[PDB]
């Protein structure tokens, strides 16, 4: 997260870290056994780390649970990034508590101009690299469909939306992929892609979670 | 299109 702030320990209790001997993506806890992340975050042998703040120090509220199943959307395309969503099933159910909690799915799609909370452990610089120990947060608005498409001609599908600041300086970045965009207490987006980070006229691009709610519930019911 | 995995999408 570039241009954000230190969230505060366990203030985003649905935020998880996906770990392969290092943090590589975020994710969102949607019930005690399932996490939503980005399809491009898929890898075998993932450990899900819940209750984290400082990802490099054991602070006492963590649960580390292996992924037992990873289910990428059937129509994911790694070239276009269309349908960039994955569901991870935990080998055992997380113990839900004040620091490990689910985020609700949407009942409708969000609107342009709605301020959302984006979070993660990704890069905090728009040029170069600085990776935080603790979770970072950013408030950013959903952009209009027309502004999103203007920013990325030919690349925005009906399964994506833009959020952020066209002047630059405030955005998600590498290491934030798969993590949440929460608006009005619902999970509306998944960090997906952008051109650079926090660049002028290059807002963040997010998977539009409201298009997938039936698929998510059906996948959970059958796996 | 640059995905937002750490350290990068291409680096893995
Ligand atoms: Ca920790």
């Amino acid at each position: 997260i570039v241009g954000g702030y230190t969230c505060g320990a366990n203030t985003v209790p649905y935020q998880v870290s996906l770990n392969s001997g290092y943090h590589f993506c975020g994710g969102s806890l949607i019930n005690s056994q399932w996490v939503v992340s980005a399809a491009h975050c898929y890898k075998s042998g993932i450990q899900v780390r819940l209750g984290e703040d400082n990802i490099n120090v054991v602070e006492g509220n963590e649960q580390f649970i292996s992924a037992s199943k990873s289910i990428v959307h059937p129509s994911y395309n790694s070239n276009t990034l269309n349908n960039d969503i994955m569901l991870i099933k935990l080998k055992s159910a997380a113990s839900l508590n004040s620091r490990v909690a689910s985020i609700s799915l949407p009942t409708s799609c969000a609107s342009a101009g709605t301020q959302c909370l984006i979070s993660g452990w990704g890069n905090t610089k728009s040029s170069g690299t600085s990776y935080p120990d603790v979770l970072k947060c950013l408030k950013a608005p959903i952009l209009s469909d027309s502004s999103c498409k203007s920013a990325y001609p030919g690349q925005i599908t009906s399964n994506m939306f833009c959020a952020g600041y066209l002047e630059g300086g405030k955005d998600s970045c590498q290491g934030d992929s798969g993590g949440p965009v929460v608006c009005s207490g619902k999970l509306q987006g998944i960090v997906s892609w952008g051109s650079g980070c926090a660049q002028k006229n290059k807002p963040g691009v997010y998977t539009k979670v409201c298009n997938y709610v039936s698929w998510i519930k059906q996948t959970i019911a059958s796996n | 299109i640059s995905t937002r995995k750490y350290p990068s999408d291409w680096e893995e």
